[PDB]
Formats: C-alpha cells, sequence, structure tokens
C-alpha cells in the first residue's frame, strides 16, 4: 500500500509545474528557474538531483508543463515559453539528462503529454494553434493537424481508447482527434463562455471528461453519444485551473484556481454548492495538483507559487460542511416565527414553517383622545377605553390621576414627586403608549419633571411602534401636539411643494388662486369647472387634476384624463 | 464633437470606444460624476491637452460640481489630492509603480478610499491619458490639420516627464491579459472587464492592406511594449527594424512619451502614398498598446498588495 | 398554541436565513446555491413566491432588509468574499446595486445601522475585520463610503447593532468569535462610537464567555435605561449592561443561564419589544423566554 502524513518543503524559487512516477515515490517539480527531482521519505522530503545542473543563465529552458512517462523510468520531457521542447533521459551517463531537443513550433507550447502504452509517441500544444505529436525517430518529426481556432491550452490521451486524445481551446471549444486520421476531427462542442484551462478522463468509465474555465465553471460531459451532454455543473468563486479525477471513487474533483483563491478544494459532483474537503495551507495560488498513486487515495501533492511543496492527506482537512450553521430564526409585527432547519434535526434540503404564535395596542392607539376635552373628561373617556378593552390595572390609573389632578387643603406638589415615577414604570416594561399619552394629555403640569432626553426617546420610539403598523393618522396625532419642540417638527421639513403656472410659466407666488401675468383662473378642475381653493389632485404625465373626491368618482368608473387630454393616467 | 468623426474611421472600434466612454463617464457607479469629470480633467492635464479638458469643464459644471474647485487644485477634497502622485506615475513612467503607493492609498483614515473606487479611479486615469494621446497625435482643430476628405495649471510637479530606456524589466508571458488580469478585474470591476475585452479585440481586428499584415501591427505591438518595458518572450528586436522605418519610429516615440510635441512637419511626411486610413488605423492601436501597459503594472501592484 | 404552517421553498440547497422586513408582510430567505427568494402575504392567507434570482458565486449566508425610508433594499453576504446591495424596481425588477469588495477570506455576517444615523452597513470577515460603510447621498445606493475599520485579533461569526435611539446612548456594535483555540479568550467584544475623537473604541470585553459563539443579538430598547444582550454558545444567556453615570464604563451582569436544550445552540432573536426570547438548538425545537417582574426568566412556551 502505502504510508505518510502532511508535510512542507521550502524551495527556492516559484513553482508552476509537478509530476509523479510510477514508483509513486518521485515528484519532479519545475517551474522558471528550478527544475529538482524530489524522493519524498516518511518524515522529510530531499532533493536527489538538480538537473539544472549545467547551469547556463538562458530561455532555452523554462519550464510550463512537465509530463513524466511510465513505460521506462527516464523518458521525460518539459515544455518552454521560448516555443521549444526539450525531452530528458535520465539514464545518460554524464551530469546532464538532455536527450532531444525540437524546435518546430511558433510562439510557445503550453502542454506536453505521453501515451501510456507506446513510449514514441510525444503531443504538443501551442498558443498559434498549432498541435503536433512526435516520435523516436529523430528525421520524422511532424504531424501538424491544425484546428482553425485560438491558442491551445491542454491536450490529454484517453485511458482505454489508446488511439485518440481530447483537446482544448481557448475560444471554448473542445476538439477530439485520432491519430490514425488526423485530417478532420470526430467532434467540437462549445464548452465554455471563455478559455478551457484543463481538462481530465474518468478513470473507471469509457467516456467522461471534465473541463474546467475562466468563467468559474466546472462541467462533466458525457461523449459516449453522437453528441456531447452535459450532466453536472460545480460552481467555484474564481477561475479554474488543473481539474484532476480521485482514485477509486467516481464522484470527486479535485480543482485548484488560478487567481484569488489559494485553496485547494474537493468536490462531490452529485452535490455542487459545497464542497467537501478544503485544504488551506498555501499563502498564494497553486499552480499543480497530482494524486499520489492512482490507486490508493488518501495523498495529494500540490506545489504553488509561494516555494512550497506539500502532501496533504485527506484526512487532514478542513471540512466546511460540519462547520455550518444549519437553521434561521425570525420573529414578526404579528407574533409569527419563521423557523427554517434541515431535514436531519426535525440532508442536502431543509424545511421552513412560519409559526402564527400585540393586537391591544391598535385599539388603544385609536380610541384614545388626547385634546379637544376638559382634563377630566379626556381623563374618563380614557379610563372608559382602557376598561372596556380588558385592562383594569391600566383604567384606574386615569382616574387616579383625575382625583389628583381635577378636585387647609394637601399640599400642591404632594403628588408630583408622585406621578413623575408612574411614567417611568410604565416605560421601563416597554409600554411607552402609556407614557407618551398620560404626558400628552397632562402638559405643563408634569413637562418640566422629566429629563428632556427621556421625553425624545419615549416619542421616538412610541412613533416607530406606531409606524410599524401603518397607523398614520395616530402617528402624526402624537407629532403635531407632542411637548418636545426637537419632536413636534417632523412633518415641517420639505413639505411644501412649489406650484407653477403651465401657461405663463412662472411661479404662483403668494396665497391665491389667479397668474399674476396670464390673468387666468389656473387652479380649475377638470370636472367641477370651478375653483380648487382647497384640496387639489395632480398627475405626473397628464400635468392634470382638480378636486380630490370629483377625480376620485371620476377615476371609480372612467378610465380616461378628465381634461380630454386621451392619456389613460391609470395604467389599466 | 470633432474627434468623434476622426474616430469614426471604421466602424468595429467607434462602438466599443463609445461604450467604454458611457460606461465609465455617465453610467452610475461608485463615485459621483462630478469627481469622476474632476479626475479626468486631472488626468488629461499631464501631458497638456486642451481639447479634453476643455470639454470635460463644462461637464463637471453642468453636473452639479463645485466652480470653487476650478481655482486650483489646493482647494480640492484631501481624498482626491492623494491621487496625484499615483496619476504622475501612471502618465509617463509606470514602471516605478509599486505597493506602497496603493497601501498609502487603501491607509485608514478620514480620506481612506475603498477598494472599489480606486479601481474604476486608475481606469479613468488610464483611459484619459491614452485619449490624449490620441487627440495630440492626429491633432484635432477645438476638422484635423493632419489630413483631409484659461488653463491653468492643475498639475503637481509639471517638469517631470517620461525618462530613458526603463530597470527589472518585465517577463510579459509571467503576467497576462487573458489568465489572469482579466479574472482580477471582473471580480473589482463586474461590467469594466468586458468592454476593455471588446475593445481590445476590436483594436486587434483591424488590419492594414499597404506592403503580411499581422507581422506589421505585432512590430507596433512589440516596439511600444518595450519602449514602456513589457518585453515578451518569443520575439528577435532584429525583426523589429525592418517592419518600421525612422520616418515612422519618431512619430510614434514621440507621441507615446511626449504628444505635447508633434508639429504639422512632424506628420508631413510619414511614409509613401498612404490611404490615410492606415495611418489613423496604427495612431489608434498605439492607444490600446499604451493603456494596456499601465493597466498590466497598475493590477500587478494591486494583487502583489492582496497576496 | 402557534399552528405550525409549512411553505415549500423548493431551494436546490440549505436554508441559512429568513427575515421579515418592517412590516412583517414579506420575508426573504438565502440559500446556499446561490439565490435569494422573496415571499408576500395575500389575503387569503399564503406566502407565495414573488421574486428570485442568482446573487453571488458562492453561498449566501445572510439576507437583511434595510428601512423602508430609504426604499425596498436588500443586502446579502456571501462565500465569494462580497457583498451585494439590492432594490425592487417597479413587476418583480430586482437590480444589484454595490458590489463591497474589500475583504480578503470570507463574509459572515451583514446588518443595517438603524435608520437614525443614516444608511450605514456593517460587515464582518472570518479573518478578524468589522467594516462600516455609509451612504451619504441617501438616494444614490451606488455611492458607498469605507468610514471605519475595527481589528478584533479573532475569527469574527456575528454582529448586532444597538438600536437604542435615545441621544444618550453613543452608537455601538458587538462582534463574536468562533475560534475553537485552545485558550479561553474571550469571544465576545463591545465597541462604542467616541463622539469627539470620530474612531469606534473597544468598550468591555465579556470575560465569562469562553466558548465559541453563534448569535448576538440586542433587545430593543423602547424606554429603558440599559441594555440587554442575548449570546447562543451552548446555552442561552442574556446579559445587563447598565452604565455609569458621567468610552463609557458598563457594570456587566448575568440575569440567565439555559441548559434546556441539551445540545448547542444556533441562533436567537427577540420578538418586537424586548419582552420574548427565541431560541434554536439542535434538537430541532424553538423555546421562548420571558421576566416575571422579578427579573426571573422562565420558559412560556415550547415549539416543535
Ligand atoms: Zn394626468
Amino acid at each position: 500500500v502505502l504510508t505518510g502524513r502532511t508535510m512542507h518543503c521550502h524551495l527556492d524559487a516559484p513553482a508552476n509545474a509537478i509530476s509523479v512516477c510510477r514508483d509513486a515515490a518521485q515528484v519532479v517539480v519545475a517551474g522558471r528557474s528550478i527544475f529538482k527531482i524530489y524522493a519524498i521519505e516518511e518524515e522529510q522530503f530531499v532533493e536527489k538531483l538538480n538537473l539544472r545542473v549545467g547551469r547556463k543563465p538562458s530561455l532555452n529552458l523554462s519550464c510550463a508543463d512537465v509530463v513524466w512517462h511510465q513505460m521506462d523510468e527516464n523518458l521525460l520531457a518539459t515544455a518552454a515559453t521560448n516555443g521549444v521542447v526539450v525531452t530528458w533521459n535520465l539514464g545518460r551517463p554524464s551530469r546532464n539528462k538532455q536527450d532531444q531537443l525540437f524546435t518546430e513550433h511558433k510562439r510557445t507550447v503550453n502542454k506536453v503529454c505521453f501515451h501510456p502504452t507506446e513510449a514514441h509517441v510525444l503531443l504538443s500544444g501551442s498558443q498559434d494553434g498549432f498541435m503536433k505529436c512526435f516520435d523516436l525517430r529523430r528525421k520524422d518529426s511532424v504531424s501538424t493537424f491544425s484546428g482553425q481556432s485560438e491558442s491551445v491550452r491542454d491536450v490529454q490521451f484517453s485511458i482505454r481508447d489508446y488511439f485518440t486524445f481530447a483537446s482544448t481551446f481557448e475560444n471554448g471549444n473542445v476538439q477530439l482527434w485520432d491519430i490514425r486520421r488526423p485530417d478532420r476531427c470526430e467532434r467540437m462542442f462549445t464548452a465554455h463562455n471563455g478559455p478551457v484551462f484543463c481538462c481530465d478522463w474518468h478513470p473507471e468509465d469509457r467516456g467522461w471528461l471534465a473541463t474546467g474555465g475562466r468563467d468559474k465553471m466546472v462541467k462533466v460531459w458525457d461523449m459516449t453519444t453522437h453528441r456531447a451532454k452535459e450532466m453536472h455543473c460545480v460552481q467555484t468563486i474564481a477561475s479554474v485551473a488543473r481539474v484532476k479525477w480521485r482514485p477509486e471513487c467516481r464522484h470527486h474533483l479535485a480543482t485548484c484556481s488560478m487567481m484569488v483563491d489559494h485553496n485547494i478544494y474537493v468536490w462531490d459532483v452529485r452535490r455542487p454548492f459545497v464542497p467537501a474537503a478544503m485544504f488551506e495551507e498555501h499563502r498564494d495560488v497553486t499552480t499543480g495538483i497530482a494524486w499520489r498513486h492512482p490507486h490508493d487515495p488518501s495523498f495529494l501533492l500540490s506545489g504553488s507559487k509561494d516555494s512550497s511543496l506539500c502532501q496533504h492527506l485527506f484526512r487532514d482537512a478542513s471540512q466546511p460542511v460540519e462547520r455550518a450553521n444549519p437553521e434561521g430564526l425570525c420573529y414578526g409585527l404579528f407574533g409569527d416565527l419563521a423557523f427554517a432547519a434541515k431535514e436531519s434535526l426535525v440532508l442536502a434540503s431543509s424545511a421552513l414553517s412560519v409559526f402564527e404564535t400585540m393586537r391591544w395596542f391598535v385599539d388603544t392607539a385609536e380610541r384614545y383622545a388626547l385634546a379637544g376635552r376638559p382634563l377630566a373628561e379626556l381623563c374618563d373617556h380614557n379610563a372608559k377605553v382602557a376598561r372596556e378593552l380588558g385592562r383594569n390595572q391600566v383604567a384606574q390609573t386615569w382616574t387616579m390621576l383625575r382625583i389628583i389632578y381635577c378636585s387647609s387643603r394637601l399640599p400642591p406638589d404632594f403628588f408630583g414627586v408622585l406621578v413623575r415615577d408612574m411614567l417611568h414604570f410604565y416605560a421601563e416594561q416597554g409600554d411607552v403608549q402609556m407614557a407618551v399619552s398620560v404626558l400628552i394629555v397632562l402638559g405643563e403640569r408634569v413637562r418640566k419633571d422629566i429629563d428632556e432626553q427621556t421625553q425624545e426617546h419615549w416619542y421616538t420610539s412610541y412613533i416607530d411602534l406606531l409606524q410599524r403598523f401603518r397607523l398614520w393618522n395616530v402617528s402624526n396625532e402624537v407629532v403635531k401636539l407632542s411637548t418636545s419642540r426637537a419632536v413636534s417638527c417632523l412633518n415641517q421639513a420639505s413639505t411644501t411643494l412649489h406650484v407653477n403656472c403651465s401657461h405663463c410659466k412662472r411661479p404662483m407666488s403668494s396665497r391665491g388662486w389667479v397668474c399674476d401675468r396670464c390673468h387666468r383662473c389656473a387652479s380649475m378642475c377638470a370636472v367641477c369647472h370651478h375653483v380648487v381653493k382647497g384640496l387639489f389632485v395632480w398627475c405626473q404625465g397628464c400635468s392634470h387634476g382638480g378636486h380630490l373626491q370629483h377625480i376620485m368618482k371620476w377615476l371609480e368608473g372612467s378610465s380616461h384624463c378628465p381634461a380630454g387630454c386621451g392619456h389613460l393616467c391609470e395604467y389599466s | 464633437d470633432n474627434l468623434a468623426v476622426v474616430m469614426g474611421l471604421h466602424p468595429d472600434y467607434f462602438t466599443s470606444f463609445w461604450r467604454l466612454h458611457y460606461l465609465l463617464l455617465h453610467t452610475d457607479g461608485p463615485l459621483a460624476s462630478s469627481w469622476r469629470h474632476y479626475i479626468a480633467i486631472m488626468a488629461a492635464a499631464r501631458h497638456q491637452c486642451s481639447y479634453l479638458v476643455g470639454s470635460h469643464m463644462a461637464e463637471f459644471l453642468q453636473t452639479g460640481g463645485d466652480p470653487e474647485w476650478l481655482l486650483g487644485l489646493h482647494r480640492a477634497p484631501e481624498k482626491l489630492r492623494k491621487l496625484s502622485e499615483i496619476n504622475k506615475l501612471l502618465a509617463h513612467r509606470p514602471w516605478l509603480i509599486t505597493k506602497e503607493h496603493i497601501q498609502a492609498l487603501l491607509k485608514t483614515g478620514e480620506h481612506t478610499w475603498s477598494l472599489a473606487e480606486l479601481i474604476q479611479a486608475l481606469v479613468l486615469l488610464t483611459h484619459c491619458h491614452s485619449l490624449s494621446s490620441f487627440v495630440f497625435g492626429c491633432g484635432i482643430l477645438p476638422p484635423s490639420e493632419q489630413s483631409s476628405p484659461d488653463m491653468l495649471c492643475f498639475v503637481e510637479d509639471p517638469t517631470f516627464g517620461y525618462e530613458d530606456f526603463t530597470p527589472p524589466t518585465f517577463r510579459a508571458q509571467d503576467y497576462t491579459w487573458e489568465d489572469h488580469g482579466y479574472s482580477l478585474i471582473q471580480r473589482l470591476y463586474p461590467e469594466g472587464g468586458q468592454l476593455l475585452d471588446e475593445k481590445f479585440q476590436a483594436a486587434y481586428s483591424l488590419t492594414y492592406n499597404t506592403i503580411d499584415t499581422s507581422v506589421l501591427r505585432r512590430a507596433i505591438w512589440n516596439y511600444i511594449h518595450c519602449v514602456f518595458g513589457i518585453r515578451y518572450d518569443d520575439y528577435d528586436y532584429g525583426e523589429v527594424n525592418q517592419l518600421l522605418e525612422r520616418n515612422l519610429k519618431v512619430y510614434i516615440k514621440t507621441v507615446a512619451c511626449y504628444p505635447e510635441k508633434t508639429t504639422r512637419r512632424m506628420y508631413n511626411l510619414f511614409w509613401r502614398h498612404f490611404r490615410h486610413s492606415e495611418k489613423v488605423h496604427v495612431n489608434l492601436l498605439l492607444l490600446e498598446a499604451r493603456m494596456q501597459a499601465a493597466l498590466l503594472y497598475a493590477l500587478r501592484a494591486i494583487t502583489r498588495y492582496m497576496t | 398554541m402557534f399552528v405550525a404552517r409549512s411553505i415549500a421553498a423548493d431551494h436546490k440547497d440549505l436554508i441559512h436565513d429568513v427575515s421579515f422586513d418592517f412590516h412583517g408582510r414579506r420575508m426573504a430567505t438565502c440559500s446556499s446555491d446561490q439565490s435569494v427568494k422573496v415571499w408576500d402575504k395575500s389575503e387569503s392567507g399564503d406566502w407565495h413566491c414573488t421574486a428570485s434570482w442568482k446573487t453571488h458565486s458562492g453561498s449566501v449566508w445572510r439576507v437583511t432588509w434595510a428601512h423602508p425610508e430609504f426604499g425596498q433594499v436588500l443586502a446579502s453576504c456571501s462565500f465569494d468574499r462580497t457583498a451585494a446591495v439590492w432594490e425592487e424596481i417597479v413587476q418583480s425588477h430586482w437590480v444589484k446595486r454595490t458590489t463591497l469588495v474589500d475583504s480578503r477570506t470570507s463574509v459572515t455576517d451583514v446588518k443595517f445601522a438603524p435608520k437614525h444615523m443614516g444608511l450605514m452597513l456593517a460587515t464582518c470577515s472570518a479573518d478578524g475585520i468589522v467594516r462600516i460603510y455609509e451612504a451619504p447621498d441617501v438616494m444614490n445606493l451606488s455611492q458607498w463610503s469605507l468610514q471605519h475599520e475595527i481589528s478584533c485579533k479573532l475569527s469574527c461569526s456575528c454582529i448586532s447593532w444597538n438600536p437604542s435611539s435615545s441621544r444618550a446612548h453613543s452608537p455601538m456594535i458587538a462582534v463574536g468569535s468562533d475560534d475553537s483555540s485552545p485558550n479561553a479568550m474571550a469571544k465576545v467584544q463591545i465597541f462604542e462610537y467616541n463622539e469627539n475623537t470620530r474612531k469606534y473604541a473597544k468598550a468591555e470585553t465579556l470575560m465569562t464567555v469562553t466558548d465559541p459563539v453563534h448569535d448576538i443579538a440586542f433587545a430593543p430598547n423602547l424606554g429603558r435605561s440599559f441594555h440587554i444582550l442575548a449570546i447562543a454558545t451552548k446555552d442561552v444567556r442574556i446579559f445587563t449592561l447598565k452604565p455609569v453615570r458621567k468610552p463609557t464604563k458598563f457594570e456587566i451582569h448575568i440575569v440567565a443561564q439555559f441548559d434546556n436544550h441539551n445540545s448547542q445552540v444556533w441562533r436567537v432573536s427577540w420578538n418586537i419589544t424586548g419582552t420574548v426570547l427565541a431560541s434554536s438548538g439542535d434538537d430541532g425545537c424553538v423555546r421562548l423566554w420571558k421576566a416575571n417582574y422579578m427579573d426571573n426568566w422562565k420558559c412560556t412556551g415550547i415549539l416543535k
């Protein structure tokens, strides 16, 4: 089998390519300024050979893709951003593994692959849309089938059908070729919108290809039929690079990002909106991921740009599913409780219900009286209303206030210090309705006994409560005659409409109904044809209107503007 | 305006440019319209082009701006004053840009910016710079003297211009507008990314006919990206020479850096009996190539700070 | 005895938050499949879905309403490291306005400030940064500015403002941690706004709480002189933050400790007036609590 735990290895330069050997013991981390081969031990990992030993500060040997070949133990090939491809043979006798070089490419090469059985085949992807294949015969190094598309970004050969291969392009169309017939393609479908950066065949099934692209998508296509189809679509938070299937588990994908995200995720494909594991140790974008052996899923090797090679293990993950909050609660103005929780406590869906678990507030607000009567009559009316509603402890307070105020004798200020505490008692339980009501009823007698800030607090809290229930009438009746000056000025700001004539254009000044210049009766009704001296209604489109009641009646049975106009100032 | 007629030489580019302009200057976003016009004026005042500054002063005044801000720059909000040195760097020497400026920009305080406004500010600055370059390189009379069918200062350190060759250079294949730069903008600026991308593809669609097309435009692209310093990885610069000529190189390496000096005679001899449309196409491709490198430098500066 | 009437959300994944707006007649549900749904009340008496779209590219954790004065506005935080603001435009047209992209790791909570000091918004972050936004022009919802930022040196998982509307309580915020650190560092903190230095400052720390915190909620004031806070770590807890007469100094007290759940308590809420408190644990039941004029809290209902 295999053994080992999580590891690190701090490198010298950023790296963007990794490959593993058939022995499941070597890593071939490469990049722009480093090309090493590593041996991993159970405790640490030690460099075994530095392939840049014949060092030359030249661009001849960069790296953007390394592919290890499993037919022998020495055949290796690298892709350079100079457009040249350098293959290596570890069996060479001097300190230089270079075997054969190739310069049959226009601009650059991006991905290099082998073919599992035959050892004399080597594909290559370009930036010029010129994919090529090579051989071991030095003279024979050309098979230059091209797709009239943009830059190639990944080529892969199938597992079972060892005559065909796949390829992905920049515009977003995935193709399928066959080595025996390199003239015409076998399929082409538009996988993404934007480049597709990676692909990976399914180890188990006969034909199952997964492509990831810049559009933050991962799609798995079924190419068994004549026309392909999309089954699953995993949505990631950044552009997807280097997607790879896990071994022995046919429904898991390991995908890394190409920007922003530093983490590595494994998805369940069946459940696409939440991952299964979250490896978070890298402190920059990871660049390569490879499963160590294709027959033992426990270990994943993943180097990054932070100059680090890691071998994290499945068991020591950072799962987000078990660290979630499954439920949610909320109240309502009517005592309705909304409760949602997943159907494992009442596992990929949740059920919610509204529990129909302050009626007196509305009737108390409506039926109370706050002015227009003497003090005794107001207290009596409020007491009667409170008694009829069912609360007697509230009802007797009104009558006691009436007895106190609406009667040598007892000292005049006897109950001042005493009435002053009933306000606080009623306020410190959430019943601001009473406190505000009795404050309004009494006024100047008790005004200079409660701090101004407390008065503002009670007024504002009660006003907000009243407005929540859409009781605008009471909400304005509180503002109009509130004791505090700063509170009784809220409908006094930006509540004056500036109005001018639509004939002479000048602003109607003063308080009248006749234009200064036009000399006409501007405020003329459309239905009454009389003069409007009170409430005038207006239409934003028709620019018409008149008396409130007449326009109401007309719009109840008609649907056109009363002034002829023709514009239906209520769209159906 | 007059510039529209000259720019409308081809229809595959004018639509993209108009779309980007409408998104940048009129569509609602993280910054008020008056602020956008003010930073546009500040950006355009770096090459001392008066056509854009004149066209933008009226727009700033008509959109509820404060006349008091146009009596100089010291009478502007301190939040907008923190952008002066970044504008200075982006104008003519973008190689020397780094994390210190951006961290000072997003440093906590009272005039502290936010990362959803800085990106729009940078895009606007680069757009205005390259537009000024086009205006002074295809001279427009406030209608072009080039072909045929007051100002105050508003500047910090006006005696700073474009320096010599470049120093650690830039290997453009390690940072491309394709793989990752577009990804960063698509996340910071969701709508201003595809419009830039459409504009770039449009600038790459136009090809000349005077005598294999693509190689001619490649020479221009690589030459300007080198004079700014973006050194590529698949080019032999011995092939750059026998694609252009000195009669068509002083023009280009004068407009890209200091377009304030380009007179009638500076153009009078471009080359041959040109069709006068290929020359407009060449003066246009410079717009994209010059606004690309600065944006790449700024995006690299952004990405180093969030990593 | 409430009647549990169930509605079919048809969400393709879990549900993480439900919120009533200002009037008790519309609710908004956020799910883990990048969707936000809105349900309105009929005169018949049932909820029907009236709007649904794709919000983020991650997993939406919370959705909150704003005051009706500023319009019909919604906010949402997601695992894609952003935060958004939406408005309904008259049929059901919900349009995106801004994308607060300043975060680096994730956003866990999002809450609107009480609508007496502007249109202000506070977002948490798993890295431990609480940021406060603002919109000086109340009517452009595309122009948001960053005013303050607080670093709490611990993972952040909840947030809750102070609804007290009096001119005697400087605005303050409460943040809750979720770090399973071996050390018993305090996991609930309080910050308050100082009028003269224009800066948020640490006010008090709840040292007695050394267990992971999943929800934080203040109680509506409506005329009280002190403050009440509810924390759901592993048993429901209620605190008191009475101040001292003239940052400011509070004398914290413990008033309730209810292990009735025999599980981990996830979320809590307050009724409308700071009289009843709700709870939600792993047992799958909601529970209500109330006081008895001796400040002796006791259960007042069990709902399945
Ligand atoms: Zn009308």
